[PDB]
């Protein structure tokens, strides 16, 4: 459950990413995959190469993702109930990959933007994104 | 575990690290972001706020013996339960830490080099060091 | 996230309970002290031998706190902020512990209710007593 | 680990399990409590429903097999890391079964044994019992 300071937390730093969202979806991408190869079973038809075109588009449809939640995070169930129907009904993802996921985009937020990344946004950003990654992970619909 | 060229990417980088501070940043976060691991250092004195967490002189104390013991690690990477074997006892016959706590400071240094580095902790990088804090985490669990 | 199917089947089974609740509890509670020795150094000023009657009016508390979580199913955050306060500010307690005891929880309930312990109502209990556990151990008040 | 009490405990209970059923109702409820691991199964046909998972014919002859391998690890206690290797192997190489995922089948075979034996599965019963199957659980992680 999210204070309401955290919430204001997420808001500021999301802002932050801005246009670059894109890039910083593949960037976790990337770093999920390569540090933890187990995950790329869940695409055996990308191409997972450095540089590839598809994990840029996926990076950026999984950015603009998060850009919702954070614009609807009181309402995240009703918001995102389309992916948590792709992530838990027809792939089911195993959950313990969504802390990978959600590690990787922590990590390359903290990369790229130091000055906002304060231990307060940490905690805010850690406590949004296993938030999120719970209502992909629950059939409820 | 790690490949030739991991271990020099692993080294060169640790080479840089300020070891007066990194440890303290990791352990504060730790307290910050998952709170409940406050309960282990009740004797620390004020961790009421983040500001009050990250400023302690015992957390920063605490946190360089912390780093003192993963630099021990990567200098005996090839044995880890070895080096590692008075400090599971420790965490676990005087604290009871639940392992999973192991795996939490492991990521929260990680990303902590990753905000020290910026750019020059690149994905290849991440990689290396994530099997050496999983290597440190497992060789701490009794 | 519970579903609608999820509610029904929680508020049936937790309703056939009834008044032994208190007894569940307890038996509850032993079976997390014994199977799971840790979990005693919350209660280091509690008499936890077997028949305690300290630990037979705390499983009364903890079973009476769950008929009301049952009520509100639809706004535990709000029902249960008290109890929040008590195990995430207060005593801090690791959230592997909550796991624990529910599992300790759904042996109580399988061996003594075993004709409402269906596959679908142990799927229904687990989701519910995860989503409990989350508002407890989160500061969000 | 075991005590002689606990090992006479936890092998009189066993003596009285249907081999033919118990482990079925255990795979079964792990894909109906936990449905991500309905992925590892696709093979097995219809898993749609609870109904269908707890009647499919190929989950009931794959739970006969896990509970045979229990079995095994009741006759070799003391050296479950060597009964156990060849099955290592297995789930991680050929599957990648992320090891948090034994520790839900032994809960849920806990879970089972209490729903047949009731009163008989005191806690005393069951302390020992999740001694077994953390046991077989840690054995299996590769
Ligand atoms: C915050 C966490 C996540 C978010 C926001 C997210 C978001 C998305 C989105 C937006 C899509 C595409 C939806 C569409 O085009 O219809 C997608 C597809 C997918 N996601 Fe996720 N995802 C997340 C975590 C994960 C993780 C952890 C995995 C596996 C390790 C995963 C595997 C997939 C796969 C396999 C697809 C389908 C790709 C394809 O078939 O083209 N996702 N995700
Ligand atoms: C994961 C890597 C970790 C390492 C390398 C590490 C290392 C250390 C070291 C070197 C000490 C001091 C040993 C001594 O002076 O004799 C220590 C003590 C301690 N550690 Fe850890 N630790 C780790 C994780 C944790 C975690 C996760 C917790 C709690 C959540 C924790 C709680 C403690 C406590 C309470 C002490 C005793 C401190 C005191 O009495 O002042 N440690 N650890
Ligand atoms: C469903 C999970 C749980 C519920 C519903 C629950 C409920 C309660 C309730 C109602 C109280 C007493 C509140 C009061 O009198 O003010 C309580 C107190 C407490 N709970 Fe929990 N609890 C749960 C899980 C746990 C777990 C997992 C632990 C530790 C392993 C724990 C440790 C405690 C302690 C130490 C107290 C204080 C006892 C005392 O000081 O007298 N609780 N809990
Ligand atoms: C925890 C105790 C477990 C034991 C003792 C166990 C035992 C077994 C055994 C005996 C086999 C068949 C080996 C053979 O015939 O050569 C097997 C296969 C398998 N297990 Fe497990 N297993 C366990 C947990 C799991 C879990 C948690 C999963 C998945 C979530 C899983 C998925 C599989 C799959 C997919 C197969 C192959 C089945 C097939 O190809 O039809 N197992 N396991």
């Amino acid at each position: 459950v999210l204070s309401p300071a955290d919430k204001t937390n997420v808001k500021a730093a999301w802002g932050k990413v801005g246009a670059h969202a894109g890039e910083y979806g593949a960037e976790a991408l990337e770093r999920m995959f390569l540090s933890f190869p187990t995950t790329k079973t869940y695409f055996p038809h990308f191409d997972l190469s450095h540089g590839s075109a598809q994990v840029k588009g996926h990076g950026k449809k999984v950015a603009d993702a998060l850009t919702n939640a954070v614009a609807h995070v009181d309402d995240m169930p009703n918001a995102l109930s389309a992916l948590s129907d792709l992530h838990a009904h027809k792939l089911r993802v195993d959950p313990v990959n969504f802390k990978l996921l959600s590690h990787c985009l922590l990590v390359t937020l903290a990369a790229h933007l130091p000055a906002e990344f304060t231990p307060a946004v940490h905690a805010s950003l850690d406590k949004f994104l296993a938030s999120v990654s719970t209502v992909l992970t629950s059939k409820y619909r | 575990h790690l490949t030739p060229e991991e271990k020099s990417a692993v080294t060169a980088l640790w080479g840089k690290v300020n070891v007066d501070e990194v440890g303290g940043e990791a352990l504060g976060r730790l307290l910050v972001v998952y709170p409940w691991t406050q309960r282990f250092f009740e004797s620390f004195g004020d961790l009421s706020t983040p500001d009050a967490v990250m400023g302690n002189p015992k957390v920063k104390a605490h946190g360089k013996k912390v780093l003192g013991a993963f630099s021990d690690g990567l200098a005996h990477l090839d044995n880890l339960k070895g080096t590692f074997a008075t400090l599971s006892e420790l965490h676990c016959d005087k604290l009871h830490v639940d392992p999973e706590n192991f795996r939490l400071l492991g990521n929260v240094l990680v990303c902590v080099l990753a905000h020290h580095f910026g750019k020059e902790f690149t994905p290849p990088v991440q990689a290396a060091y994530q099997k050496v804090v999983a290597g440190v985490a497992n060789a701490l669990a009794h």
